[PDB]
């Protein structure tokens, strides 16, 4: 999952780790810490390990849910007449060709050479 | 139609006494009409065989999917029953923070068949999609991702009325979860165009690739039994939990399912 | 104080590795942390980390191991090929289940192994997908045989009804040409973290 | 982070509403909320993205071309879709409609009334809609206007999400030809993304979701309420978003 | 060496608050506790503003009386005199506290009550009613019985306002309706923010000082 | 505008350019429409809006990267003092010190500026230039990107002696006479040298030094911090942090400038 480092200001978020789903902040490792330190902070969970754990579980059914979203929608997009024209696999296996085509040619005056 | 709801005292758990009436009554009658207008006949007689009827044909379309529209509904509601929860009506609606909190679909887990009898349809449950919990994840997600007019299934693969696995899939509008009903119709208008452009390969590749996404395991095709609806579109949830108020609408829905009902559509397994 | 700041700041963020970025043994999930730019920030060579990157580099993501080094060079590879291989999977939507009788471990001292899958997939089993021609039973996608067969970002195992010799033996090592189509019938997930699919040639 | 756009009056609209169209609730529950609610979606969705710089109309032309990510796509062309149509509504910020803009419309129209026009949209909205959607009278690169609908978060902008006719429900022949001269188009681009350049501009969307009517005018009486806003909208602002 | 102030600080004293306090708490040349008190009661406004005015009336009222008379006194005739001699006066007072001959300064008791013996508690007080002016002239001067003399220092300077203080801290309000009132003889806000944020030398980098100026704008002029 | 757009015929579909002004239209007016995007970083937002001296935090400085220090192998000991602590095998700058030299080295260029002096931009970089010129004309002053001729101070009769003087009035006006041959061939030496990256010119900051110039560097944790009147310790690999700190001072210059100008119209 790419990860930008360019700060954005970090004076002026105030993130509630009561919850996960910060708005600034995306769902990710860090959120989970994040609210992995707040419960230990609080004392909900007295040791550190049960508080992560807990904090891991919330983490899984949001990108569950993620994971759903984007599925149905393209669901949706393929029942109302959306048209894609790449597709990211479709896209691989372009990308995947041109190398391919490149190595043929190459392998070809490879064995010309060896046989010479 | 259906006996649990009526117009003056809706269900404790859900839809308030006008809410209800928005989400229901109105919408009822608005659809019965509208397919009154579309065709001459009154007759009611059932909605999915008028379907089967006038299916794969865009002059009797229409008409199609308000039956369609008609049929869900009627199959979300006859699921459906009353609650613990209080009603919405008493309750504040939830704001912007409802987004940002996290859901304990994942953890918890409440109202399971096993409570009310319901034994073989939670075992085939569990076969389907390992548990309970992970079933109920399943459904709920789906539900708010349709973010539109549609309706989330739980189906059975029919192959007596013999079945061979559980499911679960989202329609959208005015889809039918029936598969064979509309199943290569997109396979046909294709064919069609190609004899329209020889009177007048890849073309064959796409017709491969679609029979093959088409065509089961074994049989020549495959039709889904549904079990269990449940609506998706705002008509329902906006009156009562306003607009960022779907997920609770979800969670009190399942809250309100009456298992036995879907127990009883669940057909024997091979 | 500072320290807080630097904590919470997005280089502590990155979970720091020493492990080559070269790595010629076998791949079985992603090994650094992926970094993605802006454009707007890519052309001002700034990739929110403690120098500026070559003017060379075009692509929007890569991977690093040193913020800087005895050599004054950030040792980074401009690549982030992983992020395409979990959008490809996701794309093919064949959910991973353990093929062991086991409970789903993303419901319910500290244990280093995978959690089920690394989070390629967060899908559950149970769905189907419908479309236009209608309820999809079988998923087609297309890949290449080697020899095991590539199919979008992971290679798979191969079966089929009938060996077709006309397509194989015409060019025997050149089948990495032809892209076939096939029918994915399962993903496992072994200990080691690998992703171990199942294919059937389509002809 | 995407946060909702300060509205011209913004304290009047909230005491009443919009005059004729919507009421003090209907108008919060078209924008005062669900458009604040699409914005923190859209931010969940694109918060550590590249996205998360971009306006939401460039998000969508960004996105439109990926099949996945189709979540980003929805939700950057509800917003925008959904501020068009708040735009459209404001009273101010009596103005008639332009006299190009007639023009245009006669040259389009086979030379018929703008009222002749605006009953031909409404029929439209009530045949090919159903459900959730939009409902707009665009211009393209050829200089006539044409009436395009849209099934929940179709963009009048770029038409391979367009979203224009439903295949959950049966089609025509016509329909299907259309689709598969479009997917020819669409594959004859050549390019890595594989986008087609398309100059479609909106010049009067209408919200056809049921965050506009339901609470004012009920399940049905959807077209009743498109009429009504094609009688009541800001002219001044449709006219501005009309010439070259 | 500053900082700026964190983006969640509000100042304390809201705008309401400082006016019922200026409202209040400004007197003629014969003002007493008593008087202000009297303010305090029959003030109207804001509801928030006169609940503020009420609390501080109860709190002025939990404290001495006689001991806040004697401050009224005080400042009245510090703002008008030069320093040595306010200190003077000051330190004349608080021998008079000390021993206190007409017996009306419940003082030494009220410390212990306080400091020596229990934190927790306010004392009852023994004395209460308004003292005549002469009384509290008496009260708050040096008589020929005890000589009293300041330490010398190495600077015997002496001054009616301070030297340095006005150059190196937030600008009054009267400094600032002073400008106005030199720009007059248009004016607008940002105009006075540029002048007193950038123009004046000693002034361009004051921390909180534009926020000043447009509370200041707020409470006094209009548009 | 576009006086030499040829418009296309009404029955006509429309032209390329006629199609490209209509997009440009739409962009104007409806296409940043559907939201507002509060608390986000634009690049070049730090180039043509820097903030005061004053209402820089430490928290700004840290989302610049300007807390992060060469690396823990190359190590001047020298810049000890200005150093935090190490992590991520970095050494990373003390940012309350770094702003407190900032705002002390702000008040500098103000000064300069206020008096009239020449300030000199110094920024050999690969990306620095563009900032670099935006500083240089925000001041009435000067820049240099492209290398630094060993002895334009010390050598300045050879180097610096072919290009053309000016004259300048209290204001900036050129005040166009002629200056004469003896006038012109005298050195115009900066009464500030500022450089984003002392370490890479030495040479310049020796120059200085000899030629009796005040100097402003951003010292990286790997750079002699004596070499110069006033380091600010900061990360001066990075491109963005540098057009933030030279931003900064370029608008202190500013102001200084302005301020100028008032007095000289009192
Ligand atoms: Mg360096």
């Amino acid at each position: 999952r790419p990860k930008i480092l360019v700060e954005n200001e970090i004076g002026d978020e105030n993130y509630d780790w009561s919850h996960m789903l910060q708005i600034g902040r995306p769902l990710d490792g860090e959120s989970v810490i994040q609210r992995t330190m707040y419960l230990i902070k609080t004392k909900q969970y007295g040791d550190m390990v049960e508080a992560y754990d807990h904090a891991r579980y919330e983490f899984y059914a949001l990108r569950m849910q993620e994971e759903t979203e984007q599925q149905v929608a393209l669901e949706e997009a393929e029942m109302f007449g959306s048209l894609f024209g790449v597709s990211a696999i479709e896209h691989g296996i372009q990308k995947e060709q041109e190398v391919l085509d490149v190595w043929e040619k190459k392998v070809v005056e490879e064995t010309e050479l060896m046989a010479a | 139609a259906l006996e649990h709801l009526k117009e003056g005292a809706p269900l404790k758990g859900l839809f308030s006494i006008e809410g209800l009436q928005k989400a229901w009554f109105d919408r009822v009658k608005y659809l019965d009409a509208k397919l009154n207008d579309c065709t001459n006949e009154a007759q009611q007689k059932p909605l999915e065989t008028l379907i089967h009827e006038n299916s794969k044909s865009a002059s009797k379309k229409h008409i199609v999917n308000y039956a369609s529209s008609l049929y869900n509904l009627k199959f979300s509601m006859s699921s459906l029953q009353g609650c613990i929860r209080t009603p919405p009506e008493e309750c504040p609606r939830l704001g912007p923070e409802a987004l940002l909190q996290t859901p304990d679909f994942n953890r918890t887990i409440s109202n399971e068949p096993l409570t009310t009898g319901n034994e073989r349809l939670q075992a085939a449950l569990i076969s389907s999609f390992g548990s309970l919990m992970e079933f109920r994840t399943l459904l709920i997600n789906s539900n708010l991702a349709i973010s539109g007019d549609g309706f989330t299934w739980l189906v059975a693969r029919r192959q007596d009325i013999e079945y061979d696995k559980l499911f679960i899939l989202n329609t959208y509008n005015a889809g039918t979860p029936f598969n064979f009903s509309t199943s290569g119709v997109m396979n046909e208008l294709n064919n069609q165009y190609t004899n329209m452009e020889k009177q007048r390969a890849k073309q064959a590749k796409t017709k491969f690739i679609y029979e093959t996404q088409q065509k089961g395991f074994s049989g020549k095709e495959v039709s889904y039994i549904p079990l269990l609806a449940i609506d998706a579109s705002p008509k329902t949830w906006l009156t009562d939990y306003g607009v960022f108020g779907k997920r609770e609408y979800l969670e009190r829905v399942w809250d309100s399912i009456e298992w036995k009902i879907v127990e009883s559509r669940l057909p024997q397994r091979t | 104080t500072l320290a807080e700041l630097l904590g919470r700041s997005r280089i502590a963020q990155v979970a720091n590795n020493h492990k080559p970025l070269t790595y010629t043994g076998k791949k079985f999930h992603p090994t650094h942390q992926i970094i993605e730019t802006k454009p707007s920030t890519l052309y001002r060579q700034e990739w929110g980390l403690k120098s500026a990157i070559p003017s060379k580099i075009k692509s929007r993501y890569l991977v690093y191991n040193d913020l800087d080094t005895l050599e004054r060079i950030t040792t980074f590879e401009p690549r982030g090929g992983t992020q395409w291989n979990r959008l490809r999977f996701q794309e093919m939507g064949v959910p991973i289940v353990s093929n062991i009788g086991r409970q789903n471990p993303f419901f319910k001292k500290f244990n280093t192994e995978i959690i089920g899958t690394g989070g390629l997939s967060y899908s559950l089993p149970g769905k189907l997908k419908n479309s236009p021609n209608g309820v999809i039973q079988r998923t087609v996608v297309p890949g290449r045989i080697l020899n095991l067969a590539a199919i979008g970002g992971f290679v798979a195992d191969v079966v089929f009804f009938q060996s077709p010799p006309s397509s194989f033996n015409s060019m025997g090592d050149f089948i990495r040409m032809k892209t076939f189509l096939f029918e994915i019938l399962e993903a496992s997930m072994e200990k080691n973290g690998s992703v171990s699919m199942h294919a059937r040639l389509l002809e | 982070i995407h946060v909702v756009p300060k509205l011209p009056n913004s304290k009047a609209l909230l005491q009443n509403g919009v005059p004729n169209i919507l009421s003090s609730s209907g108008f919060k529950t078209v924008w005062f909320d669900y458009q604040r609610y699409l914005c923190d979606k859209l931010t969940l969705a694109t918060a550590g993205q590249s996205l998360e710089s971009y306006y939401p109309f460039h998000i969508l032309l960004k996105t439109a071309g990926n099949p996945l990510q189709s979540n980003i796509f929805n939700l950057a062309s509800s917003i925008h879709n959904n501020h068009l149509f708040v735009e459209n509504i404001l009273p101010s910020a009596k103005t008639e409609p332009s006299r190009l803009f007639l023009s245009k419309i006669k040259d389009s129209f086979n030379g018929s009334d703008w009222e002749v026009v605006k009953e031909e949209m409404i029929y439209r909205a009530e045949n090919e809609v159903l459900g959730q959607g939009w409902l707009f009278l665009v211009e393209n690169n050829e200089k006539k206007l044409f009436i395009l609908t849209s099934n929940n978060n179709g963009t009048p902008y770029y038409f391979p999400r367009n979203q224009s006719f439903d295949l959950n429900s049966a089609i025509s022949i016509d329909e299907f030809a259309t689709l598969k001269q479009m997917k020819e188009l669409i594959g004859k681009s050549t390019k890595l993304n594989g986008k087609v350049q398309d100059w479609t501009m909106p010049i009067i969307c209408v919200n056809l979701w049921d965050h506009a009517y339901l609470h004012d005018y009920g399940v049905g009486n959807r077209s009743k309420y498109v009429k009504n806003v094609l009688d009541n909208l800001n002219w001044s602002v449709v006219n501005n978003r009309i010439f070259s | 060496f500053v900082s700026p102030l964190p983006k969640d600080y509000v100042f304390k004293y809201s705008n309401e608050k400082l006016n019922v306090i200026e409202a209040c708490f400004n007197l003629s040349k014969n003002g007493t506790i008593e008087d202000i008190m009297n303010n305090l009661r029959q003030y109207e406004g804001s509801a928030e503003g006169k609940a503020f005015a009420q609390e501080i009336k109860t709190k002025l009222l939990t404290k001495s009386p006689s001991s806040l008379q004697i401050a009224l006194r005080l400042v009245q005739e510090n703002s008008r005199d030069h320093i040595e001699s306010a200190i003077k006066r000051d330190l004349y007072t608080a021998a008079n506290m000390c021993m206190n001959q007409d017996s009306l300064v419940e003082f030494s008791e009220a410390t212990k009550h306080k400091l020596i013996d229990k934190q927790r508690v306010p004392y009852p007080w023994t004395k209460k009613e308004q003292l005549f002016v002469s009384q509290l002239t008496s009260i708050t001067s040096p008589k020929p019985s005890l000589p009293m003399s300041l330490l010398r220092n190495t600077s015997n300077v002496t001054w009616t306002q301070y030297p340095y203080h006005s150059k190196y801290q937030l600008p009054t309000e009267q400094e600032i309706a002073a400008y106005i009132e030199k720009r007059t003889n248009k004016v607008t806000e940002r105009e006075v923010l540029n002048h007193f944020a950038n123009v004046i030398p000693s002034r361009r980098g004051k921390l909180g000082i534009q926020s000043l100026c447009k509370i200041v704008c707020e409470r006094k002029c209009e548009e | 505008p576009y006086p030499n757009l040829i418009p296309s015929a009404n029955d006509k579909p429309y032209s390329s350019q006629e199609l490209f002004l209509r997009q440009l239209n739409h962009s104007m007016r409806t296409a940043k429409l559907g939201a507002t995007i509060s608390k986000v970083y634009y690049p070049h937002k730090d180039i043509f809006y820097p903030p005061l001296p004053e209402n820089i935090t430490v928290e700004s400085l840290m989302s610049a990267g300007v807390h992060l220090g060469q690396s823990t192998s190359l190590w001047r000991s020298s810049t000890q003092s200005y150093i935090y602590g190490e992590y991520k095998g970095i050494h990373i700058i003390d940012l309350n010190q770094t702003l407190s030299y900032l705002k002390r080295a702000a008040k500098v260029v103000e000064g300069v500026s206020e008096s009239g002096g020449i300030i000199l931009f110094l920024g050999t970089r690969q990306g620095q230039k563009r900032g670099l010129e935006e500083a240089a004309k925000k001041t009435h002053g000067y820049y240099v990107s492209t290398r630094w001729i060993p002895g334009t101070l010390t050598n300045s009769t050879e180097i610096s002696g072919i290009w053309e003087k000016q004259e300048i009035d209290s204001n900036d006006n050129p005040t166009e006479r002629a200056l004469s041959p003896n006038e012109t061939s005298k050195q115009v030496k900066p009464d500030l040298l500022v450089v984003l990256n002392p370490t890479e010119n030495r040479n310049a900051l020796l120059e200085a030094i000899k030629s009796r110039v005040p100097t402003i560097a951003i010292i990286d944790t790997d750079s002699e911090p004596s070499l110069v009147t006033y380091p600010i310790p900061g990360n001066d690999d990075s491109l963005r942090s540098v057009n933030f700190l030279l931003g900064v001072l370029a608008r202190a210059g500013q102001r200084g400038l302005q301020n100028r100008l008032a007095r000289n119209n009192e």
